RNA sequence: GUGGAAAGGCGGGCAGAGGCGGUUUGCGUAUUG
């Protein structure tokens, strides 16, 4: 229950941050580590429609990478600070539970900036829905 | 037995959504996160557009109704009227009773005239289509989808919204206990541009057949299209563009002699008003 | 049990070598439903209907050996007219269409009096080894009566073929292809 | 069985806050046009809710002239799960009882369900009202532009009592005076009885005005003060002529609590004629 | 001197019905620098 919230979240955080650039691995080690993702943040509540502006954020420019812009510079400077706006607006005990998410997506969005915008942003979002997918397969929405 | 052809009557017009506007169909198409009650969008540009089906549908149900009420006394003006009754086939399970809702689709009961002399003194199905065994009136009313607007496209690449997340509740009476949901709806004020064609195979009959398709529009006026509706969610007005007459000699030359009416600020209630005699008087011209 | 060698096995089996078949075959005879529609009430009436279907690169070929004179006056206008009216099927509705491209192609044929033919044989003489065929033709609305023309892959021993013209009530004679097309090869005993 | 049309009762107005109103902290907004609104929702869930109340404590003077109210005891189903016995709740929407009479001839028999709707097992009777969405008034469109401002902010405060720790909040609220434009129009489909649906839609009107619509409501968010404009009946024979045959009835002056009672007989007069 | 010739996979069908963003919580109290 919670004591595996303990030891995958701590098992996992150094493999987190050491693969930092969203293009890491296409092959299935990205949804291996993604189901584990989605492992230590089952026992908590998360949330998902404070989420709802973010991922309809990456909804509304995800037709835009399909022959609308080439340019995502716009998209994911609103990504950024909305997503440090989460505990910025919502804070308590759903702050413990959402501080454990910020560390994931963070390292990745500073890569697509510069990033391709045809590539390495399709392997954040696709990393972005595995994350989502399972969430609900384990008990959470 | 004798299909003919005379032109085609083209409605070019505007629908305005006052209130939000929701049609809905299906979700999670290759698709994880969404809010999970999307208004139909086509996939190649990701907008919202009020379909054909969902606009001929809701023309057609606000017309049985209609003509359910006033059955007793259009047998005259119509024949095969007498072979109906008003109410429903729904009490006892028959596909021709004496009643008007007579043919069952998988467990609801619509109105279509069996064959194709029933069908063509109809007024229901002399226009907006019929079916059966072997016999089977075709339509003439062409209702096409509806996409927004040249305006309302560069709202979309300006960058204002054009779908609204609404949050509805439900409460018990007794615990004030809340029950919430969301819907996506068009945002209200949206513009779609809708054309609706109408096939003229016999000039004795379209004089009393695009005057009963401007009572069904004149009803959807103050009915609702599509969605929860009965909550405002319709709310939808007609702002007609132009009627074309589009005459059988345009096909064959190519020459712009298509009659063209006046209906530039006209409600839809204002063209079958006193006048409907000079909107189209010289469609008569032509016959 | 196969029907077709590939370029490089064809020349094996004529020289009685071990071989290997085709994995996939290139076209795919599909059945597509078609429908009839009368004009005043949209009623329908289907009728199957079926089809060579060929992939995006494959196509078909066939061969010519001869004077070259004989082929750039006749052939190559007759398969430039033919790539605008079909070859044959419903093609009205886009069947038979194509383009042309022409190629010099080398098999080599080991010298010997058996010979298996490449065209449908109508032989004078009756043949060693035959797959034997029933087809008849349709020249300007009036059927042919079918004929044993022998399938491509059998064997007969210096056997020149045939035409034979028939009546068929036309204006012209009607001459019915069965020269055979004769490359080299060795048989067993028997 | 047997859905039928005459017309569409038309009841236009102009619903009026004398005190601050509040929805649901930010009152929502039209989103092309900025302005807050009272939705369609919030004014059909609302009467139906001071109907659904009202119809409960009266299910013995109701009941000889309304069937399908003998099947229900003026009671409630939240202690027992069960989905219809004699309380008078009989719908679990998810956790909320709301009363739906669970078939046509029930809702067809019922006052509450044959007026506010209502679904059903293979049934689902429809509904005969549509209540649309409220904006501002052309004249309060324009304060919006000229800067008076159509909201307001409130800050409360909530005490608690042995530290006397203040733990404050701001709540947002439209301002007291702003008024928007409702409409509500009622499908006239059977002409048995229709005399009542229209004297009994008032009567939820009439409770609204007396009561609050959405916010709070117990501390100053509601104060609705419906100021009708024009009753129309628009027949069945508007839409096919299109002239102005729908017969006028003169509510200029005159509130919820003034139609229902004397003056009613005389103003839907030519109306029953009309049938 | 073509296993050919002619042949619409389509006529009828509103993703619809029901549903309050809700319930409680007094812009305040405590003492000095
Ligand atoms: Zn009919
Ligand atoms: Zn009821």
């Amino acid at each position: 229950k919670g004591k595996q919230w303990e030891a995958i979240q701590p098992y996992f955080d150094n493999v987190v941050r050491e693969a930092k650039n969203f293009l890491e691995w296409s092959p299935n080690k990205r949804l291996a580590n993604a189901v584990t993702v989605a492992a230590y943040l089952t026992s908590q509540g998360l949330k998902t429609n404070q989420v709802r502006k973010i991922l309809d954020m990456a909804r509304t420019t995800e037709l835009k990478v399909k022959r609308g812009e080439g340019d995502i510079k716009d998209d994911l400077v609103k990504m950024r600070y909305l997503l440090a706006y989460t505990v910025g607006k919502a804070t308590g005990q759903s702050k413990y539970s959402l501080d454990a998410f910020h560390r994931i997506l963070d390292p990745m969005l500073e890569v697509l900036m510069g990033s391709p915008k045809k590539e390495n942003f399709e392997k954040f979002y696709d990393f972005l829905q595995a994350v989502v997918a399972y969430h609900k397969f384990f008990g959470g929405g | 037995m004798d299909r003919r052809f005379y032109g085609k009557i083209v409605i070019k017009g505007k629908i305005k959504a006052v209130t939000g506007l929701h049609i809905g169909s299906q979700r999670d198409i290759s698709e994880i996160g969404g809010i999970a009650n999307p208004v139909i969008k086509d996939p190649h540009t990701g907008l919202p557009y009020i379909p054909g089906s969902s606009l001929k549908g809701r023309l057609r149900s606000l017309f049985e109704i209609l003509v359910n009420s006033r059955l007793g006394e259009w047998r005259e003006k119509y024949p095969s009227l007498a072979n109906y009754s008003p109410g429903s086939c729904r009490p006892d399970n028959q596909e021709n009773c004496g009643k008007f809702f007579n043919r069952k689709i998988n467990r609801g009961w619509i109105h279509v005239c069996p064959d194709y002399e029933t069908a063509l003194a109809c007024p229901v199905c002399r226009l907006f289509g019929a079916s059966g065994k072997e016999s089977n009136f075709p339509s003439r009313i062409i209702v096409r989808d509806a996409f927004l607007t040249k305006e309302w496209e560069e709202k979309w690449r300006a960058g204002e919204a054009i779908t609204e997340a609404k949050i509805e509740v439900g409460i018990d009476r007794v615990t004030s206990q809340a029950n919430p949901r969301t819907n996506e709806r068009v945002v209200a004020g949206a513009e779609f541009e809708f054309e609706i064609i109408y096939n003229v195979e016999n000039t004795t009959h379209w004089r009393d057949d695009i005057k009963n398709l401007l009572t069904a529009m004149a009803l959807l006026e103050d009915s609702y299209l599509g969605g929860s509706g009965s909550r405002g969610y319709g709310k939808v007005k007609f702002i007609f563009d132009s009627f074309e007459f589009r005459p059988l000699d345009y096909y064959r030359t190519g020459k712009d002699e298509d009659i063209v009416s006046i209906d530039a600020r006209e409600k839809s209630v204002s063209d079958i008003l006193s006048g409907f005699d000079s909107l189209f008087s010289e469609v008569e011209g032509k016959l | 049990k196969a029907k077709y060698l590939d370029l490089k096995n064809f020349e094996l089996a004529l020289r009685l070598r071990p071989f290997t078949i085709p994995e996939e075959i290139p076209y795919a005879r599909v059945d597509v439903p078609r429908v009839v529609l009368d004009r005043v009430t949209q009623d329908s009436s289907i009728y199957f209907w079926e089809e060579i279907r060929f992939r995006e690169k494959s196509g078909v070929y066939f061969l010519y050996s001869g004077p070259r004179e004989v082929f750039d006056g006749y052939i190559a206008p007759a398969m430039r007219f033919l790539g605008d009216t079909g070859i044959g099927g419903k093609s009205t509705w886009g069947a038979g269409l194509f383009e042309v491209e022409f190629h010099e192609m080398k098999i080599d044929a080991p010298g010997s009096e058996y010979s298996v033919t490449l065209s449908n044989a109508l032989p004078t003489k009756t043949p060693v080894l035959w797959r034997l065929l029933r087809k008849g033709g349709w020249s300007f609305g009036r059927r042919k009566p079918r004929m044993t023309f022998i399938a491509e892959g059998s064997i007969v021993k210096n056997d020149p073929g045939g035409m034979e013209r028939l009546e068929l009530g036309l204006s012209h004679e009607v001459y019915v292809y069965g020269l055979t097309f004769p490359l080299g090869v060795e048989l067993p005993e028997g």
